[PDB]
């Protein structure tokens, strides 16, 4: 709330509880490597 | 020298570990690197 942002994204998909772990910089599996990839110097939060 | 690395060769870090975590061992070795040879120059400007 003290912060401003130049630009603001929200993604937003649905998949499998034990998936939301490949949601973070840096990870790998189906998710990762073929759905959705994040930068590994990401800025921003993640929600579930 | 490993400078407390897990090895100290670069592609087997990168080979062995992923990448969050490959960065901080690479890190520490890159740091014992640049002390070494800052420490040469210094020798040789007093050697000079």
């Amino acid at each position: 709330n003290d912060l401003c942002f130049t630009n603001v994204y929200a993604d937003s998909f649905v998949i499998r509880g034990d998936e939301v772990r490949q949601i973070a910089p840096g990870q790998t599996g189906k998710i990762a490597d073929y759905n959705y990839k994040l930068p590994d110097d990401f800025t921003g939060c993640v929600i579930a | 020298s490993n400078f407390g690395a897990i090895s100290s060769v670069l592609n087997d870090i990168l080979s062995r570990l992923d990448p969050p975590e490959a960065e901080v061992q690479i890190d520490r070795l890159i740091t014992g690197r640049l002390q070494s040879l800052q420490t040469y120059v210094t020798q040789q400007l007093i050697r000079a």
